[PDB]
């Protein structure tokens, strides 16, 4: 999914658990 | 960093939603299966509108066969070892699959328009939505790339839209995706086929109920089915903070969210063909000729 950058943690690691979308 | 709980998805959701998913990806395999074999293998049944159906019934084939088994994959092993190039591609399938099937369904609610309201009763429409439909998901096959990380002490490997990238209509994309395809693939298909609908009832009032009934629900249908994911993204793009833990529960929900607007987008998928038969008497013999024998 989107994020803002690589140092939001949580962000990237929901777009590792969110669908492919 | 820690938001004060971790996040995870509960496993009765998940064995919901696999049970769900099977449903729903073996009804809409079938139903458009049988709907192909039907207008293709009946001479009668080869015309405009019929090939319209069809093109629409093989948007939403594809788009069954390329959304629940990866989406399957996602909730029971959460991993993607299929590489770049896989995530490069699957994006840009998906959204071009959405964009045929949408635009199909306009197609289709403008010719039902015309069949109803003129009686002096389309390469040309079907060529032109698939290339458009092709072209627009090109960012999906140029912008999704796999970045690495440690997380917790896991090393994991995420193919995401990496929001660094090269170009500045590239980054206005990396920005604007989920604004553009909930302003693209949900509200203008949903706005066409329901004023070309409308037009098609304000007509027949011009000059039965149960042909009304049918376009009602399956433009309803549509919204109910569709309008989940988009909810969950722009909740997403809404409610979500950083450096302070308010984060990971609506990261928690999301997950949960969007799984059920995805079954629900396979839903609508497969309503098609299940309308078809209920309402046409020609659509209802042809399917008990071909599922019976």
């Amino acid at each position: 999914c989107s994020c803002s950058s690589l140092m939001d943690k949580e962000c990237v690691y929901f777009c590792h658990l969110d669908i492919i979308w | 960093p820690p938001c004060q709980g971790p996040i995870e998805i509960k496993e009765t959701f998940k064995y919901i939603n696999t049970v769900v998913s099977c449903l729903v990806f073996v009804l809409g395999i079938i139903g458009n299966s049988t709907l192909l074999r039907i207008i293709y293998k009946n001479k009668c049944m080869r015309n405009g509108p019929n090939i319209l159906i069809a093109s629409l019934a093989l948007g939403d084939l594809l788009h069954i066969v390329i959304d629940i088994p990866i989406n399957v994959y996602k909730l029971l092993a959460e991993d993607w070892p299929f590489g770049a190039e896989m995530c490069k591609l699957v994006p840009f399938i998906q959204k071009a699959s959405v964009g045929i099937t949408v635009l199909s369904l306009c197609a289709l609610s403008i010719d039902r328009y015309r069949a109803v309201a003129s009686w002096s009763r389309t390469a040309v429409e079907i060529v032109l939505i698939w290339v458009v439909s092709v072209v627009l998901a090109v960012p999906e096959a140029i912008g999704f790339d796999i970045i690495t990380m440690d997380y917790k002490g896991s090393y994991l490997r995420i193919c995401l839209l990496h929001p660094v990238q090269k170009t500045a209509f590239m980054q206005f994309y990396k920005t604007a995706k989920d604004w553009w395809l909930f302003s693209f693939y949900f509200c203008l298909p949903l706005a066409i086929t329901a004023f070309f609908y409308t037009l098609m009832t304000c007509e027949m009032l011009r000059k039965r109920r149960e042909v009304a009934k049918t376009v009602f629900c399956l433009v309803l249908v549509f919204a109910l089915c569709w309008l989940p994911l988009h909810l969950s993204r722009i909740l997403k793009l809404t409610l979500y903070n950083q450096n302070d833990p308010n984060r990971c529960e609506l990261l928690s929900f999301l997950l949960v969210l969007d799984y059920i607007g995805i079954n629900m987008a396979s839903l609508n998928s497969c309503i098609n063909p299940i309308a078809l038969y209920l309402v046409s008497k020609r659509f209802k013999n042809c399917f008990k000729s071909c599922l019976c024998c």
